């Protein structure tokens, strides 16, 4: 038959036998983290000695 | 061209074909699609003679181009159906389409899901010229033909015979496929990650595998090795 | 090995697939000396995790 | 200075006791 | 009658900027698409002429990590411990990625 073959994946050091293998859009998520923040605090100041 | 046979066109629309075990013979009910019809007589509860001239040479996927569409030994999970290799369902409710094709006179497809795959089909008569859910009445059907106006797949996949594998390989991939993209969580309700909530959707697409589980293995990186051998089936 | 310098403990994407075992990845870059040649050299690794 | 690249690594996640014994010797 | 007053802080040495630039840390990953002779129908003659940004190959139209990463034709091997049950050496295609993971 008019067939390319049999299909071999090797992935990250393996090698796999697929059942179905494909690529097509689908639909996921994205997420998001909110950017920048600020902050003060106390601070004691003196002198001792000024040249 | 035609794999072995240019199956015939019969006009009297209630056409009855029983199930056959002939492993040959059946090749060529595939590209009647025969079984593409039945998907609707079993599902939709309407027969109707599908792929009237149309056959596997003449149906059309969204993406334009598939050089795996030239090669017609290719098995597609919808033909791997009258085998039994995986298995297809309803439409349900909970499901929104990807807005990618055009739906014009439509009434058949298939999308590739992250558990599995489902079939989406409505009344006859009643046609998709639209995106939409719904499907408007049209006498468009009052012909038998629909060179694949009713047919439209998704996605250029590929179905080979597979053999099993535990699932803690399966897990160090699927451990493997949540490293290589930290920027998604959820898949269609479908957990993939945890972290803080989420638009619902987007249109994404990542190359994928299937092995056995409810879940798909995903790849950006990999590498494909193609190679021949003598198996009985492939005769 | 008498040479050898841990990891960095601030790229850290770990994910919790499982509850025994904690789930990580980590990339970027590794900057050591080299022997006079003869031996074995090492590479350690932390985590914010405590026990592993 | 042999140095190395890290890429996307797979990197995952007790009683004990002094277990201590002899020395050999050298220095320097 | 009215006023305008400027303050003076600091004295310092700093220049202008003539352009900004941007750089990612660029990390090597590849894939090679492994097709056999007569599969695809290999060009038996290797086209000088490639669609870089296609890959009818493999996925003429998708997305990729990649900053445009070329692609050649290789010398595979050939025969039955080849697998592709002719001595014609095998039809290799290749990508590169150039990508920031972090
Ligand atoms: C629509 O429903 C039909 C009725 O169930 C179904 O036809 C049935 O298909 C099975 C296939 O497993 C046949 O089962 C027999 O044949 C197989 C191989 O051919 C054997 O392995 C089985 O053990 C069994 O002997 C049924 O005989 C057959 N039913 C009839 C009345 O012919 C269709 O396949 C369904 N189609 C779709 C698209 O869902």
């Amino acid at each position: 038959v008019h067939k390319p073959g049999e299909v071999v994946v090797s992935y990250g050091g393996m090698r796999v036998r697929p059942k179905c293998y494909g690529f097509s859009r689908m639909m996921a998520t994205m997420e998001v983290n909110p950017p920048e923040q600020r902050i003060g605090q106390c601070t004691g100041c003196h002198l001792e000695c000024i040249n | 061209g035609p794999i072995i046979c240019a199956g015939p066109i019969h006009s009297n629309k209630s056409a009855g074909i029983p199930h056959l075990l002939g492993y040959s013979e059946k090749i060529c009910q595939i590209d009647r699609l025969i079984h593409v019809s039945s998907w609707l007589r079993n599902h939709s509860q309407f027969q109707g003679y599908v792929g009237q001239r149309g056959g596997r040479s003449q149906v059309s996927y969204y993406p334009a181009e598939n050089s795996y569409s030239r090669w017609s030994g290719l098995l597609s999970p919808c033909d791997a159906d009258w085998l039994g290799m995986l298995v297809v369902k309803k439409a349900k409710g909970s499901d929104m389409i990807v807005p990618g094709p055009s739906y014009k006179g439509k009434v058949l497809f298939e999308r590739p899901t992250f558990d599995g795959y489902v079939g989406w089909g409505c009344g006859s008569g009643k046609s998709r010229t639209e995106s939409g859910e719904l499907c408007s009445s049209d006498s468009g059907t009052s012909s038998g033909l629909l060179p694949s106006d009713r047919v439209l797949w998704i996605g250029d996949v590929a179905c080979q015979p597979m053999t099993p594998i535990p699932e803690e390989t399966f897990l160090e991939l699927k451990s493997f496929s949540q490293s290589e993209f930290p920027d998604i969580c959820k898949i269609d309700g479908i957990v993939f990650n945890q972290c803080e909530g989420e638009s619902l959707p987007q249109p994404f697409d990542v190359a994928w595998m299937d092995v056995g589980h409810s879940h798909k293995i995903i790849m950006r990186e990999h590498k494909t090795k193609w190679v021949q051998e003598s198996s009985s089936k492939d005769f | 090995c008498d040479e050898m310098v841990h990891a960095d403990s601030k790229l850290v994407s770990c994910r919790q697939g499982s509850g025994n075992m904690k789930e990580c990845v980590t990339t970027g870059r590794a900057l050591l000396p080299a022997v006079n040649p003869g031996q074995e050299a090492c590479l350690h690794f932390t985590a914010p995790g405590s026990p592993d | 200075d042999i140095t190395a690249i890290r890429g996307s690594f797979s990197v995952n996640y007790a009683t004990c006791t002094g277990e201590v014994t002899n020395v050999s010797g050298c220095y320097s | 009658s009215k006023c305008l007053k400027i303050k003076v802080k600091r004295i310092n040495l700093k220049c202008k900027k003539s352009s900004s630039y941007f750089v990612p840390d660029a990390r090597s990953r590849c894939t090679s698409v492994r097709r056999c002779r007569w599969a695809g129908d290999c060009q038996s003659g290797c086209p000088p002429h490639f669609t870089s940004n296609s890959f009818s190959d493999d996925w003429a139209g998708k997305m990729d990590r990649a900053g445009l990463g070329f692609s050649g034709c290789s010398d595979g091997c050939g025969g039955a411990a080849c697998g592709c049950f002719n001595a014609a050496p095998s039809c290799i295609f290749w990508r590169k990625w150039v990508e920031n993971p972090h």
